């Protein structure tokens, strides 16, 4: 099979604190190199690599290129923020979240106790483990935020316990999508 | 910042392969058949409120084939280098025996955007409901790919998402099977 | 409403 | 704490063939982008990027510099070939194979047999299943390669199986450090 | 190809902070102590069959700090983008329950080179025995590097390689614990 | 054997 070569074109749309604030990038890729790009802060095109140099010149002459690239910070990046905004945006299912121990072990023998979350949606929440309610910040294992690809994430937040007879384990999951936080105990 | 929308095509030769697409945090808004040349929403919900005009995109991939032939030539010729995926399968939620469930095979961090995926229940190949996400893009410049499989745990069965791509020495198994 | 796309400059030849 | 700034150099020599066939090629990286080299098959610095410019043309102009890069292929790189040979291109230690099931259940239950081989160099090694002498290509799951960091690798290949009393299973490992194939069999 | 040696040698400021190395396939071969200026063989044997001059090195680092003072001048003060880690805590051979064997901590494609990595057995630190390598390089100009613990297993313990990185939203515990 | 390392060469100014 023979050598391949890939372009690709990226127009990126940063948004800060809403459309107070907006930075188009427009990034041209040979293969895994970038070699030119526009970013609105700059005004104008900069070659990064010397293959892009040709262009970067070349579109920075062509003024009018220039007047519009300048302007498609309204025209197309507000203007696309506006056309989706309701689900993108002010986009919000619930976490459905759950506790229970990795490897029925019989009590006293270290375990760890696993809380998932998922099927929400936006990536932001916040999971913090209690033991008796007291906050255990130690021995806590995350996998990290995980995109699911389908609009939801998920992700397991494990703490390391050496369970005794009473301890009582609560999960608490703070999302945007929740008013008050939703808990969830383990009974040793 | 909060919020990155990006418009992200890609040419691809020999191949001859192109991908338009609009991704919003990472999540794929829609993307352009070029086949049937109609604008493909990811979640059907999406259609029903804004539009996007499919020719836009196979005016655009137009250009691309162009800057491509183009580039090629002046790079002098240097082809890309494979990166193979980083597969790892996983589940939408904690496996319940008789709870419907869906088996996500992630394919992470390669390059180029071509890849063959398969699932594989018990050994065989399976299609029941099965699909997938177009290339995602990355910050990198590598790409991101999904394959759902949706199935109903038991503790008779085993799977295995089964990758092939260009820059591995061989078809990739990455197996999942239920716990008790 | 519509998704407005943003054109492919081509390349110096 | 402040900002970070990194300068990295790097001179590397593939050798292709054994010795025949040797390409040096200089790389000068700030950050994480490479702005200069000198490929010995193209003889003469040149920016990658911009940066790299006063530099490619700088050194380009010392035709002494240029003189000896050329020759930096035999007089670095065939040479530290030769330096060291006997211990990284030729060291061989032995792959050390196991054959264990994991999860131990009844017979005639899917079970995952797992082929650990480990503490072998080089890293080019073969492994095959075999049920009942007859080679198991399928419901092959590797690992891949693993490269334990101390110039020896590991690597682990399951066998999805379905154990009947008898089926033998064999675990065959090809590795340039040994004259005939390691096998290693289980007994259902 | 078939080989590849690498000479890959570093400065960063502020630290002021330097490595000079020899890779061959992946693997160090040697580095050069900058503070003692003596050559470390990676393996000792290696020593055994092969010199290099520990001053060459700290020769070569004197121009990298200058390079460096140059360049970051000429990028107009550009700083490094933190690349946070990719950990994963591997066993250097199938355990088995009271025999020795090691845990390897792999640390990879990370930059700048800087991280604080801490073994913990039950939640609490371990030094026994532990080691490490010098910032191995990576093609992709990112960095490599591993840590060991001997150990001794037993199903009474569980372990964690706990990460620091500036790419990271806060230390990375990576887990390890024998299973049944 | 003498392991054979390559010099750096200093920046333009
Ligand atoms: C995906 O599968 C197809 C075959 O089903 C692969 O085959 C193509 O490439 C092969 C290897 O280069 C060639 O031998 C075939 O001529 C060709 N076959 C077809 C039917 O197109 C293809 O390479 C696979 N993709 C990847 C990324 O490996
Ligand atoms: C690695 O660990 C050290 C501590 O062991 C971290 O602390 C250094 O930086 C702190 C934050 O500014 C200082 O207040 C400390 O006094 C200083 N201490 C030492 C011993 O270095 C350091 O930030 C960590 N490095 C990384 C890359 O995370
Ligand atoms: C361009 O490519 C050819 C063949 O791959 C090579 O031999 C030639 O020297 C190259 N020219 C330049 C300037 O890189
Ligand atoms: C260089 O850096 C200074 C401070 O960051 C900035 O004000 C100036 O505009 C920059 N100039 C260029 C060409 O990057
Ligand atoms: C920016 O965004 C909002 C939206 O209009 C504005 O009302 C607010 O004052 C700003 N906040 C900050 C922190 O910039
Ligand atoms: C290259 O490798 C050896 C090394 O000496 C050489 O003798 C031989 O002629 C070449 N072999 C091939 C297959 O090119």
């Amino acid at each position: 099979t023979r050598p391949r070569f890939l372009w690709q074109l990226k127009f990126e749309c940063h948004f800060f604190n809403g459309t107070e604030r907006v930075r188009l990038l427009e990034r041209c890729i040979y293969n895994q190199e970038e070699s030119v790009r526009f970013d609105s802060d700059v005004g104008e095109y900069r070659a990064v690599t010397e293959l892009g140099r040709p262009d970067a010149e070349y579109w920075n002459s062509q003024k009018d290129l220039l007047e519009q690239r300048r302007a498609a910070v309204d025209t197309y990046c507000r203007h696309n923020y506006g056309v989706g905004e309701s689900f993108t945006v002010q986009r919000r299912v619930e976490p459905k979240v759950t506790v229970y121990p990795s490897k029925t072990q019989p009590l006293q023998h270290h375990n760890l106790l696993v809380c998932s979350v998922s099927g929400f949606y936006p990536g932001s929440i916040e999971v913090r483990w209690f033991r008796n309610g007291q906050e255990e910040k130690a021995g806590v294992v995350s996998t990290g935020l995980i995109q699911n690809g389908d609009w939801t994430f998920q992700t397991l937040v494990m703490l390391e316990t050496v369970p005794r007879s009473g301890e009582v384990y609560t999960c608490q999951v703070e999302h945007p999508s929740v008013t008050s936080p939703l808990t969830v105990e383990w009974r040793a | 910042e909060e919020h990155v929308i990006i418009q992200a095509e890609f040419y691809l030769n020999p191949d001859q392969s192109g991908e338009f697409m609009f991704d919003f945090d990472g999540d794929e808004i829609f993307h352009v058949d070029m086949a049937k040349k109609e604008t493909v929403w990811r979640l059907e919900e999406f259609g029903r409120f804004a539009s996007f005009e499919a020719q836009g995109a196979l005016a655009n991939i137009a250009v691309d084939k162009a800057n491509l032939e183009i580039m090629t030539k002046r790079s002098n010729y240097t082809p890309i280098t494979n990166v193979p995926p980083e597969v790892t399968v996983l589940t939408n939620s904690p496996v319940e025996l008789r709870e419907p469930n869906v088996l996500i095979c992630f394919i992470d961090k390669f390059t180029p955007p071509v890849v063959n995926v398969t699932w594989l229940r018990n050994g065989k190949p399976v299609t029941t409901g099965v699909s997938e996400t177009v290339f995602l893009p990355r910050e990198d410049h590598l790409f991101r790919k999904f394959h759902y499989l949706p199935f109903l745990p038991s503790t008779e069965d085993v799977y295995d998402c089964r990758v092939e791509h260009w820059g591995l020495d061989e078809p990739l198994l990455k197996h999942w099977e239920f716990d008790a | 409403p519509k998704y407005v796309k943003q054109n492919t400059l081509k390349l110096a030849t």
